[PDB]
């Protein structure tokens, strides 16, 4: 139902926002840098735009919500599994376009392939106990 | 000073190369510049075999990725602390 | 006697040792470095693993023979963390590369344990330990082997549970 500019597009935000939440430096130049230097002939930009945006405004929230969800964890918490959830969180939050189930599966492909081969159902996880507390319409 | 500066970096274990990867980032900004990266690879899946004794009539998959570092404005003290630093064994920090 | 017996580098090789002596009032050698001591082995398990320095795992005995053998002991702190399935890692992997280091010796990761006469058990691990009589006031630990498993428990020389000893 959807390209493959929208999983490009969601590929190239989970990267850049990896760059920016391990890199610390200011979103506007780390994102203009990587929207005049990288591959964007097959990225939405306004989908690249509003999950940058959401995430950056949303960045306290979302760790809100990620402390409940930070104890029974053997090893510590990683930067790849925490940009998985806050993306996959708030493509589970206030986006409308995007269905519940379609964002589920390229949240859980994203988390099988960039996270781990273990820390995939830790997201799967922390996604069917957050999902229905946020979207209880499960839009 | 050859400013124009590429690094590829490899990843068995997600945990130790984003350790490190801390550390690059630590010791580029604690001499003047700024540094740039990862913007990480999915998972490539290796074919690697195992040495066992075969049945008469382990693993397969590794999952490494690879992150990116580019340079294009350095100091004296950001390759010399690049030709100081140590490592842990058996990781690559090649720079390309 | 610092470095392994076959050490031969050449100008331009980035070399690593410890520094562990110093006498500065005498007008000779004031820097001695090493790379056979076991300070090394514990610099290179606390650059290697993290959660060692971030007070998960603890490391309190190590014994070496350079280039054969040697046994090392962990405790972890959490237990959430496996200290001894950490400490080799994935398949064995990050021993293996500080078996680089020291050009096939073998490291025996095991679990330190409070009670000696249980942790001499579970320091034999490419062994079999049947039965230990401890008497401390004697100095002796009567460890009982099974048959069979004698040549690999003993080894060269009587040498490796001797380093477990150690």
């Amino acid at each position: 139902m959807k390209p493959a500019a929208r999983r490009r597009a969601r590929e190239c935000a989970v990267q850049a926002l990896y760059s920016w939440q391990l890199s610390q430096n200011d979103i506007a130049d780390v994102e203009y840098q990587f929207l005049a230097e990288q591959d964007v002939k097959d990225v939405d930009v306004l989908y690249f735009r509003e999950l940058l945006a959401g995430v950056a405004t949303n960045t306290a929230y979302l760790d809100g919500l990620m402390k409940p969800y930070l104890s029974r964890l053997l090893e510590e918490l990683g930067q790849v599994e925490k940009a998985v959830l806050r993306i996959a969180l708030y493509e589970l939050s206030k986006r409308s376009d995007v269905p519940y189930k379609v964002a589920i599966n390229e949240a859980i492909e994203l988390a099988k392939s960039f996270g781990a081969e273990d820390s995939h159902k830790f997201v799967n996880g922390v996604l069917d106990k957050a999902a229905p507390v946020i979207r209880p319409n499960k839009k | 000073q050859n400013q124009r500066i590429r690094i590829r970096l490899k990843a068995f274990d997600h945990r130790l190369i984003d350790q490190a990867t801390a550390e690059i980032v630590e010791t580029a900004k604690r001499t003047g510049a700024q540094v740039r990266g990862p913007i990480p690879l999915p998972t490539r899946k290796e074919r690697f075999t195992v040495l066992i004794s075969p049945h008469v009539n382990d693993q397969y998959e590794i999952r490494t990725h690879l992150r990116l570092v580019d340079i294009v404005e350095p100091t004296e003290k950001t390759v010399d602390a690049l030709m100081r630093l140590d490592l842990a064994a058996g990781v690559d920090v090649q720079i390309s | 006697e610092d470095m392994l017996p076959r050490e031969n580098f050449r100008p331009g090789d980035r070399v690593r040792g410890v520094l562990y002596s110093v006498r500065p009032e005498a007008r000779g050698a004031q820097l001695f470095v090493t790379r056979s001591k076991p300070e090394m082995l514990i610099e290179l398990f606390r650059i290697e693993v993290p959660e060692i320095g971030e007070e998960v795992i603890e490391i309190k005995a190590a014994a070496r023979d350079p280039g054969s053998r040697a046994k090392i002991a962990v405790k972890t702190n959490d237990k959430r963390i496996d200290p001894v399935g950490a400490c080799v890692g994935m398949r064995g992997a990050r021993v293996q590369a500080v078996s680089t280091e020291l050009g096939g010796e073998r490291i025996d990761i095991v679990l330190w344990d409070d009670n000696p006469a249980q942790f001499v058990i579970n320091a034999m691990a490419p062994a079999d330990v049947a039965s230990i009589v401890v008497d401390e006031d004697k100095h002796t630990m009567d460890i009982a082997v099974e048959a069979g498993n004698l040549a690999q428990a003993i080894g060269r020389n009587g040498q490796n549970v001797r380093l477990a000893s150690q």
